[PDB]
């Protein structure tokens, strides 16, 4: 069943560039919907920043 | 990154 198995077809990571994140998605809470940034179960701890993406925020874990 | 496709 769920947890550690979640498939997010349509959400490739920004940290490592992996296709459609597996296990749990990490939806950026403060970065805008136009960007809609994402991290893997490991990458969500990486605390990354771009031109828009910053460490000023938090991420949301998605178990489904 | 939202690669998620949708209708026009
Ligand atoms: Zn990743
Ligand atoms: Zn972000």
């Amino acid at each position: 069943g769920p947890l550690g198995s979640v498939q997010h077809v349509g959400f490739k990571c920004d940290n490592c560039g992996i296709e459609p994140i597996q296990g749990v998605r990490w939806h950026c809470q403060d970065c805008p919907p136009e960007m809609s940034l994402d991290f893997c179960d490991s990458c969500s701890d990486c605390l990354h920043e771009t031109d828009i993406h910053k460490e000023d925020h938090q991420l949301e874990p998605i178990y489904r | 990154a939202r690669t998620k496709q949708t209708a026009r």
